[PDB]
RNA sequence: AAGGUGAUAUGAACCGUUAUAACCGGCGAUUUCCGAAUGGGGAAACCCAGUGUGUUUCGACACACUAUCAUUAACUGAAUCCAUAGGUUAAUGAGGCGAACCGGGGGAACUGAAACAUCUAAGUACCCCGAGGAAAAGAAAUCAACCGAGAUUCCCCCAGUAG
RNA sequence: UGACAGCCCCGUACACAAAAAUGCACAUGCUGUGAGCUCGAUGAGUAGGGCGGGACACGUGGUAUCCUGUCUGAAUAUGGG
RNA sequence: AUAAUGGGUCAGCGACUUAUAUUCUGUAGCAAGGUUAACCGAAUAGGGGAGCCGAAGGGAAACCGAGUCUUAACUGGGCGUUAAGUUGCAGGGUAUAGACCCGAAACCCGGUGAUCUAGCCAUGGGCAGGUUGAAGGUUGGGUAACACUAACUGGAGGACCGAACCGACUAAUGUUGAAAAAUUAGCGGAUGACUUGUGGCUGGGGGUGAAAGGCCAAUCAAACCGGGAGAUAGCUGGUUCUCCC
RNA sequence: AAACACGAAAGUGGACGUAUACGGUGUGACGCCUGCCCGGUGCCGGAAGGUUAAUUGAUGGGGUUAGCGCAAGCGAAGCUCU
RNA sequence: CUGCAUGGCUUUAAUGUUUGAUGUUCUAACGUUGACCCGUAAUCCGGGUUGCGGACAGUGUCUGGUGGGUAGUUUGACUGG
RNA sequence: UAAGCCAGCUUGACUGCGAGCGUGACGGCGCGAGCAGGUGCGAAAGCAGGUCAUAGUGAUCCGGUGGUUCUGAAUGGAAGG
């Protein structure tokens, strides 16, 4: 579970960073509230262009 | 039922021998949860009653995926 | 087709003999009530309805339809505006029964070991679900042993051998 | 059939018969369905592993192999069993 | 003879089977060979020699071979080298099966039972007649007022005597009964933890139990019906015509 | 959301009760009373220490072999048995 | 003797991490047999809002303890019974 | 002739075999001259394969250890046997 990141956030907020965060806290939060989104190989290109 | 509407999990059985190997019948069956999941292409929470590794195959695949399969398969949901 | 009206079963009254007597076969028609029973109920073969129809004697009774689930559509439509859930109608299909064979979910003990736990009986008996005319299995991530074979299934060997 | 019938009766061998409905084959009509060539693609919460069981003739045994309740988790043809 | 078992009598039925393996005997075929299995089939033929047995043994084995193993090695020693096998058919044994027939007490599985009885739930019914006289009350007496006291009134109780009703202490009768549990004479309770009609709920290692292992349909230290099932029985019983050694 | 009981579970009883309540156990109206023993067994309390499960996997040893060699033997890395 | 103003690829321990133990705080999984709302004239369920609880509780797999609550069994023969 | 007593030197309380016997239902147990290799004591003939003899003991299975080119599931090894 890497997910990308959508607006700032804790201790690795960035907008559009490759993090590595316990899955609880991905699926549970971050992308629930919209704040990060599975890098599904697919979504590790659309915030890898820029 | 103890069914994982992901997997299709269900308990199974087998047995539990004794340091003499005596078999008595017993059932495995699986980590079940019941879990609110956000889908957001439906703006809304759907309670699946899942599997861990249920979970983890919504975290790999992704909820809508399984979603699919469920409505494909007639799953009520 | 020259004789017939099933049997116990006579009798009555009939029917027929050159083709609508009977009898046999094909296809139709009728097909009360209960029973999956399906309009609701219920002590099975009964009680009671909603709605539609029906009457030169247009009341009350008779008949038809109204179960549930699934799929699809249509129309409707909360908390919440959107949207969903919910609700009505409609079209389809399901439901119950049935000898074994078949696949699947569960699964004994007596017994044997000259006792008894491991082991056996045995994945047997039994319960359950499902299906077909057969079921299942099946087109090598298989064997072989450096030579080669070429899906699955069944029969005889291999052998009561190796284990 | 009044006792044991090739020639009494009913049959049997053999040869024939279907107005209708049907099983089975073909042949087509209607519906639904896709064929064909070029260029591609090649089955991940899987294989494997840990724990617990179960299956394989095989009782965990030095035990390959198969299945998975549980926690994990690859390579991808120069690859993998 | 037994006073040890079994048989009232007759008739009919009633117990060593079947299949497949294996070995021995007989017999048959062929013979250092014998024989095919499935299957094909002109179907008891014919085909099919996959295969099985035998012709070589010894050694755990590699391996060697009329020898081989043992040991560094045998004067040796062990097992072998000299006699024929094999396939049918009949029979004697054995193996696997219910394996000669009948018989348990039980264990497991799925069902059917609270029309008896246990308890409980709901809704209805019953208790002739006669006693006892609790709290309380009233009025006099009595207290400073209460206390207390006498009458009268009142009508308490798992209260009293006693029918219906509910019980079941004694005795006799009955014991192939009138009755698989009663009759007669006495006995207990009889406004209560009473008794009763109807209907309901509880299920088998489970119910219910004012507790006896009681009751759960004349069955109870684990109900009944069907099944596993021909459980198993080193025990008891029985085991059928004749003659010869 | 009691303990507790029926129940794979949902649930239900306990109770539409709430410590003057409810379950369990022993004793058994009343009167006068109920002495000693916590070593054993049980129960209650006990944040120390000793021993201790799954788990985690340090280290040691073995198998294999690229390489080294004439071979005796050594054995990188990986994979493995332990 | 070194420094305080001035002079031509570590143990004595601490800032960024990947990682355990304990303690506080949070809400966002999870609980709610609190309250209100809708489905809905419904003490079931679901959805919704909210308060409470909160990474606990509970559950799955694994695991040490306890375990006549329950089950299957064993508990020798000789013998002057 | 001591098997009894004392002393010197010693490892025959040796390895492979074993004519022939005894004794057991059997599993087994016992006695044994002699052959081969190597050894001790003795000048030598010789004697020694434990003790004056008859009790001093435990089948098989499972497993440990050391040895062993005998086996090694494609082949070389290894595991295992
Ligand atoms: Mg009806
Ligand atoms: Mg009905
Ligand atoms: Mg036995
Ligand atoms: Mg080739
Ligand atoms: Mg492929
Ligand atoms: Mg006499
Ligand atoms: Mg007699
Ligand atoms: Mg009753
Ligand atoms: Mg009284
Ligand atoms: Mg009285
Ligand atoms: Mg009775
Ligand atoms: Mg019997
Ligand atoms: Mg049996
Ligand atoms: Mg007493
Ligand atoms: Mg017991
Ligand atoms: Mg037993
Ligand atoms: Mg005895
Ligand atoms: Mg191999």
């Amino acid at each position: 579970m890497q997910v990308i990141l959508l607006d700032k956030v804790a201790n690795l907020g960035s907008l559009g960073d490759q993090v590595n965060v316990k899955a609880g806290y991905a699926r549970n939060f971050l992308v629930p509230q919209g704040k990060a989104v599975p890098a599904t190989k697919k979504n590790i290109e659309f915030f890898e262009a820029r | 039922s103890r069914v994982c509407q992901v997997t299709g999990k269900r308990p199974v059985t087998g047995n539990n021998r004794s340091h003499a190997l005596n078999a008595t019948k017993r059932r495995f069956l699986p980590n079940l949860h019941s879990h609110r999941f956000w889908v957001e292409s439906e703006k809304r929470f759907v309670t699946l009653r899942v599997s861990a590794k249920g979970m983890r195959v919504i975290d790999k695949k992704g909820i809508d995926t399984v979603l699919a399969e469920l409505r494909a398969r007639g799953e009520k949901y």
